[PDB]
């Protein structure tokens, strides 16, 4: 009867519709790879998509997907057993290398703009009107570290303008220098912000930015993932 | 075989149990100690799923079903043809549900992420025990919990929602509903948000968040952002799970009366419970 | 370890009145308040909302739909303000009786009032979808929200007007009232025979619950990845960064499938839609073409 065409029916286009779904999917990471980076051989069920071309606004060229994909950047790893499967230990530093939580991607190494073209990310004493409107004001805070040692002052806050929320910490070091620090990774509180991720040696470790006033995409990823790595790599450091 | 961009985070670490024993891969899957444990008490539960099969007389998967105890064996044990086999299957459901959320949390430490994925998913443990396990100890039998059929866990439902009246009126239900419909629309909401960003009309740039934003305000005056929609939604479905277990343990141990008459305290209000007209009286 | 579910500090500049492209500046209202309690959790800005004709037509008719609704509970409340607090939820507006059929003949005090206020929403809500057409169309944007809301408007057109016409009469449709509602539901489950055998009923939970399960990962992922920049959805789709590329990788360790960032909101958008896109049929074929979902079960088809 009609019910059971429509439910045939649906069936039907719910399996075409996971194909689709599925594919879409395989528009980043593909073609798989074996461990040494050539082709795998199985590449699994559904094939490749038709390539599918982005336009990036304000003139930056385009994107097409799926697309070549070099990781555009050197892997200090190396294998640790003879079989695919297992890990690959790092061959020097991991926090400075950046692999494992510590990775970073080849992004482009400009900064991300908002609607109008303008630098999406300012440093607040830069970005007119822009103030703390509720909350501790972290700035001219002391910054510590997972070893309970000071580390540096909070001198700024970096701020997403069109999207009105705090991104970074603008962190001075004791030889006057400064760094960012995500914000998704401090505990701003009453005398102090916190960092559970980093001990205060690792601190100067952080990748500088080369605009005192802009952060790129590259150097965001740098930035964030060498704090994130801490988590694991500076835990030779931590007490509660 | 891995991802292009995959192998610089195939690094050793992050376990919680068994240093580097089970860290390693199988295909794409991360196994560690807790992959080793989500897939003995799942190949365990799965025979003795099978071997409830067996007794029952069926291997239609439309038919098989694993029923709890009677409820005159109250919360003690029963023979394993007799609701036995629905006692171990559900201690290995819940160890392959334990495992499973603990073997994401080593996913999450190698990659360095917050732990936000197994705590969400914790809340759906939550409900399974509180169906499987709190209600029915409180309750004092194996019996008030539901029955591994696909069918037949559907007729446990209806049964137990139908003694209580129209399940409807439970004020718990009523609130769960409500966050399952709100997470919806706001899935839908966020899904068609970025893909009508990121895939505009033919021929023109993508837009930016600076779009998103303008789009909600023109449209209710009010925008929650990129990061409070992904905030919302986890939080949305967490206390629609969370009001389903609640509204699911307060029915046959606190309440046990039909539902519709509990509403009842509010129409009996002594300032008006006696004015004549409207419905009630 | 701080969790991201609330900020730590809010920031405050001048209010955004957002991007400008096709729209008519003219027809934005000044921004409102700024919500500090709302910038703890999202956005402190309120306003500015965008109002042209079918802004006001949609507002006007939706607020008629819900005072003649509102008109009738004060009447069968008989004025008292006690009695309307009293049996709020309990008061009812009706559609017309078997009698009358489809025709709008009826009675005021015995339905016409439920065709008015059915009318009134009618308007009302076709009006807000070619608002949120028109809305994206001017901001140059795809029109996924319209087609998406389709869907919803898709499970009401079916409950309340598609399928009273093809039963041959309104009274088939759901009433106006909040415990009333309720009954009708599961009245309709009664008469056709369990809609739980109904197989777009379950399916259509299956979606429901399954948008619980995917808006509960897709939430607590970015949440676990922006500490790399995650929220930030669309850059990322642009030009993956470590967010994305942690994110994919957690999915295919836990359980061996991928998930691009534009990719899983593919899966966002149809998990959702499909949830009264299938329940709408469900609705639309039961008493319509099958009388007793147990039966039809029974026969399998
Ligand atoms: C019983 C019978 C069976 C039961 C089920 C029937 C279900 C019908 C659903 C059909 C929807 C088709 C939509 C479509 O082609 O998607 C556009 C399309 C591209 O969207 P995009 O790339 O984001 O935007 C492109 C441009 O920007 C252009 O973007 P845009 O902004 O112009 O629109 C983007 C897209 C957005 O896609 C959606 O969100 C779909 C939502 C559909 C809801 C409709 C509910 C209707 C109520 C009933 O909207 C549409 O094109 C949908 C048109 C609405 C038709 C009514 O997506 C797909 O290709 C979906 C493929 C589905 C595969 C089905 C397999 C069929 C197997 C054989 C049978
Ligand atoms: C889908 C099957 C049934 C149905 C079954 C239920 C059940 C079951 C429940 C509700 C509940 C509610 N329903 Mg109803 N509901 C239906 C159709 C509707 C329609 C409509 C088509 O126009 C409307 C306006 C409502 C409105 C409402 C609210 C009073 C309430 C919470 C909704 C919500 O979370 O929204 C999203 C929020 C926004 C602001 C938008 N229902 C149909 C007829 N509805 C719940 C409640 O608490 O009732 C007291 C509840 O328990
Ligand atoms: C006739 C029946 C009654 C009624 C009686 C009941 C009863 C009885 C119950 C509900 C419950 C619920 N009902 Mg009610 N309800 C009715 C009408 C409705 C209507 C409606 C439109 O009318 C709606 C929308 C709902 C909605 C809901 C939710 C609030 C809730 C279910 C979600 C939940 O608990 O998830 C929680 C999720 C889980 C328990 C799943 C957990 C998954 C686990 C952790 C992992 C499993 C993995 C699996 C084995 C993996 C295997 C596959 C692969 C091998 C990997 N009810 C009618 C009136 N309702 C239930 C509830 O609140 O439960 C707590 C409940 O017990
Ligand atoms: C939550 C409140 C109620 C209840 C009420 C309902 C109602 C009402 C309905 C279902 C529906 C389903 N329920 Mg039930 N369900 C309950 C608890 C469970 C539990 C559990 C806690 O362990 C499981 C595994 C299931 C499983 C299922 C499936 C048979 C089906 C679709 C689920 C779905 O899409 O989910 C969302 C999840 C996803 C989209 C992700 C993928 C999940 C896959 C498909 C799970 C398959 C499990 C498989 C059949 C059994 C396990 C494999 C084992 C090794 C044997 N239910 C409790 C008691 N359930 C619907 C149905 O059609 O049933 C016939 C339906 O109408
Ligand atoms: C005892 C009752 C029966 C029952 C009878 C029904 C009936 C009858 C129906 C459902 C429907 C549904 N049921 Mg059932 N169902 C029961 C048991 C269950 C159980 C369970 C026990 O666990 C669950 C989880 C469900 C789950 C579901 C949902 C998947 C589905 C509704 C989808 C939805 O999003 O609607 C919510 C969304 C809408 C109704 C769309 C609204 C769109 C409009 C445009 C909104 C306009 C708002 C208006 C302008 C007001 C705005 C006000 C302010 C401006 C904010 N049912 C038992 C078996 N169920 C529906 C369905 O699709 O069935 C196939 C349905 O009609
Ligand atoms: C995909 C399925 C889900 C869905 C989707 C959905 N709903 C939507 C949209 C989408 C994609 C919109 O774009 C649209 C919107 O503008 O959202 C902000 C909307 C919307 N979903 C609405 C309601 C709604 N959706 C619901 C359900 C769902 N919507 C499904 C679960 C429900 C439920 C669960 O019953 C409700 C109550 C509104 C918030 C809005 C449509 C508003 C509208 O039609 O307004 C006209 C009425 C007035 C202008 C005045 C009313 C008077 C006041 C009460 C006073
Ligand atoms: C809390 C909000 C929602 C939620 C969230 C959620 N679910 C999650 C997660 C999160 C955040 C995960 O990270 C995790 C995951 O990996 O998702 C892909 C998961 C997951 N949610 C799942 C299912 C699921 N979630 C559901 C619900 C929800 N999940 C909530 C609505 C439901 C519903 C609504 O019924 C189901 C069925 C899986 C896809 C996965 C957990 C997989 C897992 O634990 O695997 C280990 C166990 C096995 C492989 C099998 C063990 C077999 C048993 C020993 C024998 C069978 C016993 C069982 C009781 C039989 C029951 C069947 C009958 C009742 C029909
Ligand atoms: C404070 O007091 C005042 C008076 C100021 C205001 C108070 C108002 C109150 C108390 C409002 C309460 C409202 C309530 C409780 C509303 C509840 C609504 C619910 C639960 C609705 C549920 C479902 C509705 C559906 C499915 C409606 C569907 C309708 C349609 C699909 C369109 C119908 C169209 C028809 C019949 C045709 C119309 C005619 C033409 C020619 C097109
Ligand atoms: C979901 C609803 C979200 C809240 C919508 C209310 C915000 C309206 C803001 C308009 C105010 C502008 N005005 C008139 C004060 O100048
Ligand atoms: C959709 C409405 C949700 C709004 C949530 C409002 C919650 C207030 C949280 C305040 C806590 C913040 N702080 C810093 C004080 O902890
Ligand atoms: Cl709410
Ligand atoms: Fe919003």
């Amino acid at each position: 009867d009609l019910a059971s065409l429509a439910i045939y029916s649906f069936w039907i286009f719910l399996a075409g519709l996971i194909y689709y779904l599925q594919t879409e999917n395989m528009r980043e990471g593909y073609p798989l790879e074996n461990e040494d980076g050539t082709p795998a051989a199985n590449q699994g069920p559904f094939p490749l998509p038709k390539p599918k071309t982005f336009i990036l606004p304000h003139g930056r060229g385009t994107l097409t997907v799926p697309g070549p994909e070099s990781e555009d950047r050197p892997i200090a790893l190396a294998r640790t057993a003879v079989s695919e499967g297992f890990p690959h230990a790092p061959t020097g530093d991991p926090m400075k290398d950046g692999v494992g939580p510590a990775s970073w991607v080849a992004r482009r190494d400009l900064p991300e703009l908002d609607g109008h073209g303008h630098n999406k990310i300012k440093p607040m004493k830069a970005a007119a009107g822009f103030h703390v409107s509720a909350g501790k004001n972290p700035i001219g805070l002391p910054v510590r570290g997972c070893d309970l040692e000071i580390a540096g002052k909070v001198v700024d806050i970096w701020v997403d303008i069109p999207e009105q929320m705090a991104r970074f910490l603008e962190v001075e070091l004791k030889d006057g220098s400064t760094r960012l620090l995500p914000m998704q990774m401090v505990k701003v509180q009453s005398n102090r912000v916190h960092v559970n991720a980093l001990s205060s040696d690792l601190f100067a470790g952080i990748p500088t930015i080369k605009s005192p006033t802009e952060v790129t995409l590259l150097e965001e990823d740098k930035i964030c993932g060498y704090v994130a790595g801490g988590l694991m790599y500076a835990a030779p450091k931590r007490k509660s | 075989a891995l991802l292009s961009f995959e192998r610089k985070y195939r690094v050793p670490g992050g376990t919680l149990v068994g240093g580097n024993l089970f860290d390693f891969w199988v295909g794409p899957f991360y196994v560690g100690f807790f992959g080793v444990a989500t897939f003995f008490f799942a190949a365990l539960g799965i025979i003795l799923i099978a071997w409830s099969a067996v007794l029952q007389g069926t291997w239609n998967p439309q038919l098989i079903s694993v029923y709890p105890p009677a409820l005159e064996y109250g919360l003690g044990g029963a023979p394993l043809a007799k609701g036995g086999l629905w006692q171990i299957i559900t201690i290995c459901a819940t160890g392959a549900f334990v495992s499973w959320a603990l073997r994401e949390v080593e996913i999450c430490r190698k990659l360095g992420i917050g732990y936000h994925i197994p705590f969400a998913f914790a809340f759906a443990i939550l409900a399974y025990l509180t169906l499987v396990l709190f209600r029915p100890v409180m309750m004092g039998a194996w019996g008030y919990a539901f029955p591994y059929g696909i069918w037949t866990h559907l007729d446990w439902v209806s049964n137990t929602g139908y003694t209580y009246g129209n399940f409807h009126y439970n004020p718990a239900h009523m609130i769960a509903i409500s966050f399952f419909f709100t997470n919806a629309l706001a899935l839908a909401l966020h899904g068609a948000l970025v893909l009508s960003a990121a895939n505009p009309e033919k021929g023109k740039e993508m837009r930016t968040p600076d779009h998103e934003d303008t789009f909600f305000r023109d449209l209710v005056g009010y925008s929650i952002g990129t990061l409070g929609i992904h905030r919302l939604g986890l939080l949305l479905s967490l206390s629609a799970v969370f009001f389903s277990a609640l509204c699911m343990i307060i029915t046959g141990t606190i309440w046990f009366d039909q539902w519709v008459d509990w509403w009842q305290w509010w129409v009996k209000l002594p300032w008006w419970a006696n004015i004549p007209g409207g419905i009630n009286g | 370890e701080y969790q991201n579910i609330f900020s730590q500090v809010q920031v405050r500049g001048p209010a955004d009145l957002g991007m400008t492209e096709d729209v008519n500046l003219a027809n934005r209202s000044g921004v409102g308040p700024f919500s500090t309690l709302l910038g703890w959790f999202g956005n402190a800005q309120l306003g500015p909302i965008y109002l042209g004709s079918l802004g006001v037509l949609s507002l006007f008719s939706g607020l008629m739909w819900f005072f003649t609704i509102g008109i009738w509970f004060w009447y069968q409340a008989g004025w008292n303000p006690a009695v309307f607090l009293r049996d709020l939820f309990f008061f009812s507006l009706e559609p017309p009786a078997p009698e009358y059929g489809l025709s709008f003949a009826a009675p005021l005090k015995e339905g016409g009032l439920w065709l008015i206020a059915s009318f009134f929403m009618f308007v009302a809500v076709w009006s807000w979808w070619g608002r949120t057409y028109l809305r994206a169309q001017a901001l140059g944007m795809g029109k996924h929200t319209a087609w998406a809301f389709l869907s919803a408007i898709w499970l009401w057109m079916v409950l309340g007007f598609i399928r009273p016409i093809l039963m041959g009469s309104w009274s088939e449709a759901v009433p106006y009232g909040i415990f009333s509602h309720l009954d009708w539901t599961n009245n309709f489950s009664l008469v056709h025979g369990n809609l739980f055998y109904n197989p777009f009923h379950g399916l259509s939970i299956a979606f429901l619950x399954g948008s619980a399960l995917l808006f509960a990962m897709h939430g607590a992922t970015i949440l676990a990845v922006s500490r790399f920049g995650g929220e930030r959805e669309l850059e990322q789709i642009a030009d993956r960064g470590t967010a994305a590329e942690r994110a994919a990788l957690f999915v295919r360790w836990t359980m061996g499938f991928n998930a691009t960032m534009e990719g899983i909101h593919r899966w966002a958008i149809w998990m959702a839609v499909l949830v009264t896109l299938t329940g709408g049929i469900g609705i639309l074929l039961s008493g319509t073409v099958v009388d007793n979902w147990y039966v039809w079960g029974q026969n399998h088809g």
